[PDB]
C-alpha cells in the first residue's frame, strides 16, 4: 500500500464553497414562484 | 468603475458612497403614576344625664 493511498499532508486540504443561483431553460418544470417568493425576487 | 457587482443579491449598500433609504416609523410612549391616601378618625362620647344619689360622688 502506497502512503498516499493511506495517509494525508498537513499542508493540503480542501474546503466547502456554498452559494445562490438561478437556472434558467428546463421546459417548464421551474419552481413555481407563488410558493418561491426568493425567485422572483433574485 | 472595475468593480465586481452580485446578481442575485439584494444590492445593499457596500461602500462610503453607497445611499440607503430610512423609514423612520417611531414610536415611543411611557407612563408614570403613583397613589397615597391614609386616613384615621375617631370620636369618643360619655355622659349621664343622670346620676343615682349614691354615685353622685364620682
Ligand atoms: C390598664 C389597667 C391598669 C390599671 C389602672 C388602674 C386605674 C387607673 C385610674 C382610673 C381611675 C381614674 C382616677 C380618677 C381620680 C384621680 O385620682 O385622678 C384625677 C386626675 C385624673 C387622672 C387619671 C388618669 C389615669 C391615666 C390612665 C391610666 C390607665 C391605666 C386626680 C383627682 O383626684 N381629681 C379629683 C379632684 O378634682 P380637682 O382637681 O378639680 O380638684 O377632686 C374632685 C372632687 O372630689 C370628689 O368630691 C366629691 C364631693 O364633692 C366626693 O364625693 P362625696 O361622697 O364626698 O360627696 C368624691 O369622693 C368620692 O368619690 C366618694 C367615693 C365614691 C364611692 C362610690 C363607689 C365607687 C366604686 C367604684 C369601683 C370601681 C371599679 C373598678 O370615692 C371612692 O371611694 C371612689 C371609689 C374607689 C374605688 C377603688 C377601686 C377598688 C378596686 C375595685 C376593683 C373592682 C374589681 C371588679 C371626690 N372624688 C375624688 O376625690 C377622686 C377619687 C378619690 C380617691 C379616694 C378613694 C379611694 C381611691 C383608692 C385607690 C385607687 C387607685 C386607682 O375618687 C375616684 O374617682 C377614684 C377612682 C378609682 C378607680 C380605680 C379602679 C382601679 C381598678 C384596678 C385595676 C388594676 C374629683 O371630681 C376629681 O376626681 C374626678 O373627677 C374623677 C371622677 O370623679 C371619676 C372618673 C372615673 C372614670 C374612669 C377613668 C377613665 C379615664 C380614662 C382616660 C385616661
Amino acid at each position: 500500500e502506497r502512503i498516499r493511498d493511506l495517509t494525508s499532508v498537513q499542508g493540503v486540504r480542501e474546503n466547502s464553497l456554498i452559494g445562490y443561483g438561478l437556472v434558467v431553460g428546463l421546459d417548464g418544470t421551474g419552481d413555481q414562484t407563488t410558493q418561491t417568493p426568493f425567485t422572483t425576487q433574485t | 468603475n472595475y468593480g465586481y457587482q452580485p446578481l442575485f443579491e439584494d444590492r445593499r449598500p457596500r461602500n462610503i458612497g453607497d445611499t440607503l433609504t430610512i423609514v423612520l416609523q417611531e414610536n415611543v410612549s411611557a407612563s408614570k403614576s403613583s397613589s397615597a391616601n391614609a386616613s384615621r378618625d375617631g370620636k369618643t362620647s360619655f355622659g349621664f344625664d343622670t346620676v343615682p344619689r349614691y354615685l353622685q360622688g364620682l
